[PDB]
């Protein structure tokens, strides 16, 4: 029923570009730091409204959270990384390179895990 | 129906980080105060909309008024601390610890008190 | 009644903090603070515009009686107008920042007072 | 019903000014990149809310994916270009006019190639 | 039912102040242009949502299309002036008066024309 899944995936994929770029935006342009914050606000209003949209949709027909329980975590960590990037930034190149690697590595894996969840869900629920 | 008590506690907990980070984000990096300003707007729209979501819910599903006062109080103190923490910020190595110390100490207490009010109300609830 | 009043009054007490803050912060605001405050105007202005939206729908949903409504629009408008003036003030822009804090306070505590008195007076006759 | 296109076309047309102006913005105003950043947030909240109106509409009205991808892809591209301009933005000058000439060449071409899409669809019907 | 014609005129009147102030905020203080940029986003989300509120209202309550064109035109000119007034800004003691003079003169007229269109339509309405 892939209508919504494709848009949701695109929100997270571009949003990863926001944090990747946010993260990635520190290596490439350090002064953006506070500018990066603006992204946190923005990236944070965007996700909070999505939870609401998805808050009403859930109302219409209840079922597995899988993805949500999946989408919820990913949001949270992007969320908690943004906050850490913020703290990492607030506290505030080796760490960034480190925090770029850790981010990427984390998000590739969480996204890999989350994508797996999505992959695993479609085989399980399919049966 | 604990689906809202999770997300609400999560808004507060992360929002504490905004302030804590707002508070903690001054001492570590004061230069981002305006950038800070942006967080106040952001932190303030997010809360103002949460009062919304919750209004429709409460009015939709009736419940006891006393548990609602706590949300308001707590929310209004983060809100008042911000104002002061912003005045603080505006006015703002010793003072932030100072403000951070008096914030933390107040929020841990208030939060401790509020958590007790749930706790104690939890004590009664359990029986 | 009104539980919302508590909530509405709360928006317009903290929001005075913002403008008072914005105003107050002007005198206690850094060089970059004039633009910062700009940020508060936008923020303070999105907040009020959405409160208008909820209030609107609310009145249609429940019964209608504008007297108190005018009070909200007028105070909101003036905070609003003061904000633009503060901006204009801060744009035109210390002498007048100081007074602007004084003028704001004085006007808010007078508009507020007036508004509160209207409430008091509104509260009194309905009770009598 | 050319009444939805009206406003949606206008959103896109002005928004191209944003990116065009953003893209152009990069060259004429290289020193306001926070400011452009602000536009990305703004340009990005605007589009995200439009997707929400379109979504609800579909569901409410008949839905047939064909013209959907066209609005979804352009948005994504403006979106990706925006992100890229940031990448570019951050990087930003020998290339600029070419980015400029490449951006307008490309946007023209897809605009043209999208025009055709609807145009190619029109003719068959007409014939 | 004049409950909407009041709030709409107020949004325009204050918004005129944004542009007047935006225009007038350059000449008096050009340094806040980006800060200005922020107002364009803000001034632009506010208007874009008003077109929303009004869409549902109009479609909900039917009325004559001709009175709607004026809102669009006016709104699109503030919008076009901003774009130019931004470029004007971007591009931007003589010019602002210049731009402010040509803005004022155009908005007083346009606004004068639009107010006449209501006026004249008011003339007809009165009879």
């Amino acid at each position: 029923p892939l209508f919504y899944i494709v848009y949701t995936i695109i929100p997270c994929i571009l949003i990863s570009i926001l944090a990747i770029l946010v993260f990635y935006l520190p290596p490439d342009a350090g002064e953006k730091m506070s500018l990066s914050i603006s992204a946190l606000l923005a990236v944070t209003v965007f996700l909070l409204l999505l939870a609401d949209k998805v808050p009403e949709t859930s109302l219409s027909v209840p079922i597995i959270i899988r993805y949500l329980m999946f989408i919820m975590i990913l949001v949270a960590f992007s969320v908690i990384l943004s906050v850490v990037v913020l703290n990492l930034h607030h506290r505030s190149a080796m760490v960034a390179d480190r925090l770029f690697l850790y981010v990427f590595f984390v998000i590739c894996s969480i996204g890999t895990f989350s994508i797996f969840l999505d992959a695993s869900h479609n085989v399980p629920p399919d049966n | 129906p604990l689906y809202f008590v999770v997300n609400v506690i999560i808004p507060c907990l992360l929002f504490s980080f905004l302030t804590g980070l707002v508070f903690y984000l001054p001492t570590d990096s004061g230069e981002k105060m305006t950038l800070s300003i942006s967080v106040l707007l952001s932190l303030t729209v997010f809360l103002l909309v949460i009062v919304e979501l919750i209004p429709s819910t409460s009015s939709a599903v009736p419940l006891i008024g006393k548990y609602m006062l706590f949300t308001m109080i707590f929310v209004i103190s983060s809100i008042i601390i911000t104002v002061v923490v912003i005045n603080t910020h505006h006015r703002s190595a010793m003072v932030i610890d100072h403000i951070l110390l008096c914030v933390f100490m107040l929020i841990c207490i208030i939060g401790t008190v509020s958590v007790f009010a749930g706790r104690l109300i939890e004590l009664s609830q359990e029986g | 009644p009104l539980f919302y009043i508590i909530n509405i009054i709360a928006p317009c007490v903290l929001i005075s903090s913002l403008v008072v803050l914005v105003y107050f912060l002007p005198a206690q605001a850094g060089g970059q603070k004039c633009t910062l405050s700009i940020s508060v105007l936008l923020a303070q202005t999105i907040f009020l515009f959405l409160i208008a939206q909820k209030v609107p729908e609310t009145s249609l949903n429940v019964p209608l009686i504008g007297k108190y409504l005018i009070f909200v629009m007028f105070v909101s408008m003036l905070i609003v107008m003061n904000c633009v003036i503060v901006l204009n003030v801060s744009l035109r822009t210390g002498k007048v920042i100081d007074k602007a804090c004084f003028w704001i306070a004085l006007l808010l505590f007078s508009i507020g007072t007036l508004a509160i008195f209207l409430t008091g007076h509104f509260n009194q006759v309905p009770e009598f | 019903p050319l009444f939805y296109v009206i406003n949606f076309i206008t959103p896109c047309v002005l928004i191209s000014f944003l990116a065009s102006l953003a893209f152009y913005l990069p060259a004429e105003s290289g020193e306001k990149m926070s400011t452009a950043i602000s536009v990305l947030l703004a340009q990005a909240v605007f589009l995200l809310l439009t997707s929400q109106r379109l979504p609800e509409t579909a569901l409410a009205v008949p839905l047939i994916g064909k013209y959907l991808m066209f609005i979804m892809s352009l948005v994504t591209g403006v979106i990706v270009n925006c992100g890229i301009v940031l990448n570019f933005h951050f990087r930003t000058g020998q290339t600029i006019d070419r980015l400029s000439m490449f951006i307008i060449t490309p946007v023209m071409v897809l605009g043209t190639i999208f025009i055709f899409v609807m145009g190619n669809f029109n003719h068959p019907p007409a014939k």
